[PDB]
């Protein structure tokens, strides 16, 4: 059976926060098509040629 | 059964209707428990007046208002939760 | 939409029948507890920050932007009154540093 990932919890608080000291930079990829190639057909031949 | 034969089938889905529950559940706790910083990142606790105030900041309003009807706003709130089992309990779909 | 995280930029690149991006994006890391409240009274009058959260290193109190911790004094330049302090829920005692009378008061 699939998983479906890992288990956390959250520890809320009525008075708790959390700030970040330290960053990092990150890059990443994303494909996207544009266009297909282009085709004619010729259908008189196609059809029945000679 | 549900027509069948002549080679006509029907294909169960990948995901049950369990998981799709889970993972619905885990999207509440995330954005109650952290506000938006999960995701972007690691989900950082903040108490919830906190992130409605900062909310209210995001609109243009003051975060002083928030802290002066914090309880007009929870009634509100609860009163339209409420107003949405009614709205779907009925015939009216 | 432009990345996950954080967008900063992004650069184009040509493939086959497509197009490839290259998106640069800012990731927060090594979080810390830390304690905080919702506002501070000072003389009976309710204090709120600018743009900034409350903190506290366990004894003292400082305010400090949300996405980076640089904790700093509380002035009267990072806060502004509103109120008195009997209609906040959770507001904590403390003092606010005036820049202006002690040292300029020639
Ligand atoms: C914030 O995070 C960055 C990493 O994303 C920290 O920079 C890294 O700091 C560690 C030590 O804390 C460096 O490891 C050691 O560096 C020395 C000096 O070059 C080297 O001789 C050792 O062999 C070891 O590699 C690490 O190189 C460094 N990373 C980079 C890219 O410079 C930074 O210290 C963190 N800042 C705070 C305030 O936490
Ligand atoms: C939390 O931060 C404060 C702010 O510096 C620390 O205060 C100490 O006491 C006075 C305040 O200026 C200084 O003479 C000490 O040098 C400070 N200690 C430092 C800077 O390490 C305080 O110690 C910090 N920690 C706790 C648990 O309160
Ligand atoms: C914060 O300061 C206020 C005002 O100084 C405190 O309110 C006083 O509380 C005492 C009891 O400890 C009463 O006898 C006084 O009548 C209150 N008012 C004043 C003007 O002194 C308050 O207790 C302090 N602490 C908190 C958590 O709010
Ligand atoms: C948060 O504070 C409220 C009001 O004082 C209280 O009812 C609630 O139990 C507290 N939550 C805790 C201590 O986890
Ligand atoms: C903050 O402290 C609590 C209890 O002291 C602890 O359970 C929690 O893990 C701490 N936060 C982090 C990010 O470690």
């Amino acid at each position: 059976t699939m998983s479906l990932g890992a288990e956390n919890s959250v520890a809320y608080s009525n008075n708790s926060i959390a700030i970040p000291t330290n960053f990092t930079i990150s890059v990443t990829t994303e494909i996207l098509p544009v266009s297909m190639t282009k085709t004619s057909v010729d259908c008189t031949m196609y059809i029945c040629g000679d | 059964c549900a027509q069948k034969f002549k080679g006509l089938t029907v294909l169960p889905p990948l995901l049950t209707d369990e998981m799709i529950a889970q993972y619905t559940s885990a999207l509440l706790a995330g954005t109650i428990t952290s506000g938006w910083t999960f995701g972007a990142g690691a989900a950082l606790q903040i108490p919830f007046a906190m992130q409605m105030a900062y909310r209210f900041n995001g609109i243009g309003v003051t975060q002083n208002v928030l802290y002066e009807n914090q309880k007009l706003i929870a009634n509100q709130f609860n009163s339209a939760i409420g107003k949405i089992q009614d709205s779907l309990s009925s015939t009216a779909s | 939409f432009c990345g996950k995280g954080y967008h900063l930029m992004s650069f184009p690149q040509s493939a086959p029948h497509g197009v490839v991006f290259l998106h640069v994006t800012y990731v927060p890391a090594q979080e810390k507890n830390f304690t905080t409240a919702p506002a501070i009274c000072h003389d009976g009058k309710a204090h709120f920050p600018r743009e900034g959260v409350f903190v506290s290193n366990g004894t003292h109190w400082f305010v400090t932007q949300r996405n980076f911790y640089e904790p700093q004094i509380i002035t009267t330049d990072n806060t502004f009154v509103s109120g008195n302090c009997d209609v906040v829920i959770g507001i904590v005692n403390n003092t606010v540093y005036d820049p202006l009378q002690p040292e300029l008061d020639s």
